[PDB]
């Protein structure tokens, strides 16, 4: 069926990665694998073949060097790792898988991706990783926000009473800040006759630290 | 490298609209160019292969044929299949392996526009004792989406540390922009005033928040 | 004697030379190439069989006096995922001469007008690539077919069969096997001489 | 040329006459017949079979 790869999180640059496929279900001895990588806003673009079978390797001729793959046909997987990893290099990884078994230069005329294997999006920043700084807000319908600050990498959860709350809960795409971090205020729009009588609270959740802490918002005073 | 494929195609339903791709000699006609396109967060799915044969599942108005050094695609009708972008794979031996298309846009076939609305919101009192001001300023509820932000508080403008990024659909099918800036809390307090200016080409709103409450 | 340990065999039939007689003569010049085969046209790599296939990738000639070595592979290069390994030239301009490996990429064309790299029109590719998969019995079937060729040209043998040589004996007529040449007659000293170069 | 567009030719074993030179041939009143063979009796369409 569907094949499978162990992807990575936000990582900093310069550093190594390595990454698994399985196969699943099929004898992993005749289906020739390839990969692909596809930047976010351009196209796939082609890395090699390998045969998990036979010590062939292939690159393209932009990556000869900067890519190195390895094959175990009894553990039954495939690994490659990236290394040095540059800001513009990093994208989603799908571990490709062509019908038939050949490893020649003029058989790919013929050679197509009958099948798509899911993968996943591994990506590069320069950042610590640390709990977000969370700060109450005060309004200008009320409106208003929950501040998260300097929370490395992404994304975050962020909801209003436990995510009990549905009046107007929006979330703004995610910007990119000077210093390396980032940063997202989610506003969310209620009448001001509930502002006096109930005060609502943010709740923040982050994966990585594991750092949920429930803060109390208020206008200024 | 990559091919030359339009990415801005688009078109009513109940017509034909055509999609090329621009490929070299050794890329097209002396080899086999296919045709596939791909979900966001799901695996690419065939639809064309080898340019004479359709698959099973695969609906007959996809139609992919190569007449000279460049193919191309036809659709007829955009209901629900058009509504996400396609590629172009085929084989050369400029990189010793496959090429794959750069992606074409195609929507479905506008929306009412809407006056933007801009939220300028104070920092607490908390970041005040902490001795920093995260300025923080949002406009939601506008279309189309190309708007610039002015950092103004009636005294001197300061561009010094903006965060703004490209207006994409939210949850209520509009675009919504943002707007983040650092600064110290002394010259946040020293302006009496704050506001954000933006406008939708036609009108420029100014809103008048005292900091002092 | 390390022919026989791989599998029964679809072949070990042999034009111009015997395969029960195998170890007493002695020769030089052997070539061995190796293919593969449909299935179905096994007979066709044969002396005086011409048709597509074997006529316009590899056509054997006339005057080869050698045999093939062939055996079914149903383990070795058959996947039930496919096999796309070999290919073939499906389309020549003409009749290729034997002994001649020939590479082709371009396009062969079908009209008077002037065809490189154009497609969609009434020129095809030369070349298509085979499909081996269980699901077909005889008629898309990897084989181990290796075809081997025997050369009688004028020079000392080389390589023939490891049995042992006896001792010389003069001065009575028998049978003598030298290098390949079998004679018959008695042997005496040779009185002439020539350049030591034959 | 022309007859190579339907099909490839699977036989072409031909008797007698040579099909490789056949434009420096002249001839006249050709029959043309249509059959079918099913598949294990093709050796059979040759003189002298049974």
């Amino acid at each position: 069926v569907q094949l499978v790869q162990s992807g990575a999180e936000v990582k900093k640059p310069g550093a190594s990665v390595k990454v698994s496929c399985k196969a699943s279900g099929y004898i992993f001895s005749d289906y020739n694998i390839h990969w692909v990588r596809q930047a976010p806003g351009q196209g796939l673009e082609w890395m090699g073949w390998i045969s998990p079978d036979s010590d062939d390797t292939n690159y393209a001729q932009s990556f000869q060097g900067r890519v190195t793959m390895t094959r175990d046909t009894s553990i039954t997987t495939v690994y490659m790792e990236l290394s040095s990893l540059r800001s513009d290099d990093t994208a989603v990884y799908f571990c490709a898988r062509s019908v038939g078994y050949c490893s020649l230069n003029s058989c790919q005329r013929w050679m197509w991706f009958d099948t798509w294997g899911q993968g996943a999006l591994v990506t590069v920043s320069s950042a610590s990783t640390k709990g977000p700084s969370v700060f109450p807000l005060a309004p200008s319908t009320a409106a208003l926000g929950c501040l998260v600050k300097d929370y490395f990498p992404e994304p975050v959860t962020v909801s209003w009473n436990s995510g009990a709350l549905t009046s107007g809960v929006h979330t703004f795409p995610a910007v990119l800040q000077s210093s390396g971090l980032y940063s997202l205020s989610s506003v969310v729009t209620v009448p001001s006759s509930s502002l006096g009588t109930q005060t609502y609270i943010c709740n923040v959740n982050h994966k990585p630290s594991n750092t949920k802490v429930d803060k109390k918002v208020e206008p200024k005073s | 490298p990559v091919l030359t494929q339009p990415p801005s195609a688009s078109g009513p339903p109940g017509q034909s609209v055509s999609i090329s791709c621009s490929g070299s000699r050794s890329n097209i006609g002396t080899n086999f160019v296919y045709w596939y396109q791909q979900l966001p967060g799901a695996a690419p799915k065939l639809l064309i292969y080898k340019n004479d044969q359709r698959p099973s599942g695969v609906p007959e108005r996809f139609f992919g044929s190569k007449s000279g050094t460049s193919a191309s695609l036809a659709i007829s009708g955009l209901r629900s299949e058009d509504e996400v972008d396609y590629y172009c794979a085929a084989w050369d031996d400029s990189l010793s392996g496959h090429v794959f298309g750069a992606g074409t846009k195609v929507t479905v076939l506008g929306q009412p526009k809407a006056a933007p609305s801009v939220t300028l919101f104070p920092p607490s009192s908390e970041e005040l004792q902490a001795n920093k001001a995260t300025l923080v300023c949002l406009i939601s509820d506008f279309y189309p989406g190309a708007v610039t932000v002015a950092w103004k508080a009636d005294s001197s403008p300061v561009k010094a540390g903006v965060e703004t990024t490209t207006p994409s659909k939210q949850s209520n099918n509009k675009y919504a922009a943002s707007s983040y800036l650092s600064l110290t809390p002394e010259q946040w307090k020293s302006h009496r005033s704050y506001s954000c200016q933006v406008t939708h080409e036609g009108s420029t709103v100014e809103k008048t928040v005292a900091p002092t409450e | 004697s390390v022919l026989y340990n791989f599998a029964p065999f679809f072949a070990f039939k042999c034009y111009g030379v015997s395969p029960t007689k195998l170890n007493d003569l002695c020769f030089t010049n052997v070539y061995a190439d190796s293919f593969v085969i449909r299935g179905n046209e096994v007979s066709q790599i044969a002396p005086g069989q011409t048709g597509n296939i074997a006529d316009y990738n590899y056509k054997l000639p006339d005057d080869f006096t050698g045999c093939v070595i062939a055996w079914n592979s149903n383990k070795l290069d058959s996947k039930v995922g496919g096999n796309y390994n070999y290919r073939y030239r499906l389309f020549r301009k003409s009749n290729l001469k034997p002994f001649e490996r020939d590479i082709s990429t371009e396009i062969y064309q079908a009209g008077n007008k002037p065809c490189n790299g154009v497609a969609g029109v009434n020129c095809y590719f030369p070349l298509q690539s085979y499909g081996f998969r269980p699901t077909y019995g005889v008629g898309h079937q990897p084989y181990r077919v290796v075809v081997l060729s025997f050369e009688l040209l004028h020079a000392p043998a080389t390589v023939c069969g490891p049995k042992k040589s006896t001792n010389l004996v003069k001065n009575k007529c028998v049978n003598f096997n030298f290098n390949g040449l079998t004679g018959t007659g008695v042997l005496t000293e040779s009185n002439k001489k020539f350049l030591p170069f034959q």
